[PDB]
């Protein structure tokens, strides 16, 4: 006879709510991944020094002068920050993260430049050998879709 | 009476035969049991039959997976799922048979 | 990890018949689990078995489990021996892992 | 009345291959060599692999 | 160990030498038998 | 009277017989017991009965 | 945490046998839980079984609990003993575990 208003409007916030759902779970995945970026970065300073004091990149942490252990730089959705052979990839926590990008990784590493190195930043990296790198191809890398637009660096990349 | 298929599963007996009327095919009918069937499984075997992938004789209607509930009973060794089918064949001005070919599927026991 | 020197030659075989091949030179007596994988080929020189084995399950083939008598194993290339002489192996291992990369 | 029970089909049947099949259609793959003593490796015209060593056929 | 009820003598890191129980021809006799460790091997 | 078969689980036995009608029945299944069962729950050994795999 | 030496050559056996053994031979009386893990491969020399045992633990087995009289454990590879005769072994603490990595 009358009450639909409080029902249509209980309804629409319900259904406002599932449509805000998806916006809100990759806006907020990718902004746990945009800080996996920068416990990444900040560490770029010791790997460069390294590499252009010594002229060989970082083979750990320690070498690298940064806290030994790699879950020494770990944060809230970062579960640590390994440095291998000057790459520096980062992975992501367990709990407290989005749903598809937990113990999910990306790397960051350079390339000499001849009195200098360029960085770059993308999905997980292996070094083969001082100028020369290759996708850790294994599952574990951060999906595309939450990779900032500065961070989309392939392999190959110069 | 003579029969035509007779194909087993050590659970079930699907069989493929034929009886002299109405009456046989309800004396053999009786002798084992009488059942109301209920929520049917499909599987392979079914289409391997209108495949015709798995030789037998296609007035037969298919299947061999269900759920029975006990209608009325005889043999207290068998499980007759229903008297699946039965059409009487005329024949032609060739030769007769006139009899009604029919198909049963049975689990007996244990 | 330990055996008699060998040469490995195998030209598109099944990884259960070198397995198998493996086990009736006394390396074991090696079982697979039924599917493991496929057909493989590699060309060894002077390598004992144990480590041809080893880098047979790198190549395509499997990871191995020893029980102790028999080992289960579950789901050209060539093989040469460099000496190193004068410096250690392991100094060589960060140039070596950087020519891999990802191969 | 056995279906209910236990059931196994044993093996007491042929399955012998290479001496079904003429020596000059076989083809050698491989050899292993270590202390397990030398096998061949050879393949069937059919496309198997076998693995036979000296004294055996 | 066994059905000829082979007693364990010795024991060596590679090998184990028992003493087991055989019908010799018709005589109970001993049989000094040595347990090799398992690598590859094969017979009938 | 004599009846099939008997498999027990020291908590319930489930029985097998036969009796001679709508009488000798009724005086064996007075001598027990009467009682409406409800919530029934399903058990793998039922299919082991549909299966014929568990002998009965 | 301190035995006689012993050489341990366990070729595909089940930890619980290990273990057994390993009590038959006076290092306490061992007992696990019931299923534990399973098999596992090890050849050791020269080892004290207390280390051996640790040393069995971490690559595959348990974690050992002592009650004093009885211990009980719940859920080829070698054992070289190193003489180091000049420096003190903590200094090469930071590069042994460096070499480790997640191995």
């Amino acid at each position: 006879f009358t009450l639909i208003e409080l029902m249509i409007v209980i309804a629409i916030v319900g259904i406002l709510a599932a449509v805000a759902l998806p916006a809100y779970q990759d806006y907020t995945a990718r902004a746990q991944v945009s800080e996996a970026i920068l416990l990444a970065e900040g560490q770029k300073s010791a790997v460069t020094e390294y590499y252009l004091n010594h002229g060989k990149w970082p083979e750990n942490n320690t070498s690298a002068g940064v806290a030994s252990s790699p879950t020494d730089i770990k944060g809230k959705y970062v579960k640590e920050v390994e440095v291998k052979n000057g790459v520096v990839t980062a992975t992501m926590l367990s709990s407290g993260v989005n749903n598809e990008i937990k113990g999910k990784k990306l790397s960051l590493w350079a390339r000499r430049e001849n009195g200098s190195v360029k960085w770059f930043c993308g999905q997980p990296v292996t070094r083969t050998d001082d100028d020369t790198v290759a996708d850790a191809k294994d599952g574990k890398e951060i999906d595309t879709k939450h990779l900032p637009s500065t961070c989309r660096d392939n392999f190959d990349a110069k | 009476v003579w029969v035509k298929t007779f194909s087993e599963n050590n659970n079930a007996v699907s069989i493929d035969g034929s009886a002299v009327s109405h009456d046989e095919v309800a004396e053999f009918m009786r002798g084992l049991n009488g059942v109301v069937w209920t929520p049917k499984g499909m599987g392979r075997l079914v289409d391997r039959r209108r495949d015709s992938k798995t030789a037998r004789v296609e007035m037969l209607t298919s299947d061999a997976t269900i759920e029975e509930f006990p209608e009325a009973q005889v043999s207290p060794f068998f499980k007759n799922i229903d008297l699946q089918t039965a059409k009487q064949v005329g024949g032609a001005q060739v030769g007769v048979p006139i009899l009604v070919e029919f198909k049963i599927t049975m689990t007996s026991n244990y | 990890y330990r055996g008699k020197r060998v040469s490995f030659e195998f030209k598109d075989i099944d990884i259960q018949n070198l397995l198998r091949v493996i086990a009736e030179i006394s390396k074991k007596n090696i079982v697979v689990a039924d599917d493991v994988s496929g057909k493989v080929t590699i060309r060894l020189r002077n390598v004992p078995w144990d480590q041809a084995l080893d880098l047979v399950l790198r190549t395509k083939a499997l990871g191995k489990e020893e029980f102790g008598n028999i080992i289960r194993i579950a789901p050209d290339l060539m093989v040469n021996l460099l000496p190193v002489n004068y410096a250690v192996a392991a100094d060589m291992a960060a140039r070596v892992k950087d020519v891999l990369s990802e191969r | 009345d056995e279906l209910g029970p236990v059931n196994a089909n044993p093996v007491a049947a042929c399955n012998e291959p290479l001496c079904s099949f003429d020596l000059d259609q076989l083809k050698l793959v491989a050899v292993v060599t270590g202390d397990a003593s030398p096998v061949a490796m050879v393949e069937d015209p059919a496309g198997r692999g076998h693995i036979v060593r000296r004294n055996t056929r | 160990m066994g059905r000829q009820g082979g007693k364990v003598t010795q024991i060596l890191r590679d090998s184990v030498t028992v003493t087991e129980v055989f019908s010799g021809n018709g005589e109970i006799i001993k049989n000094p038998v040595t347990l090799q460790l398992k690598p590859d091997a094969k017979q009938d």
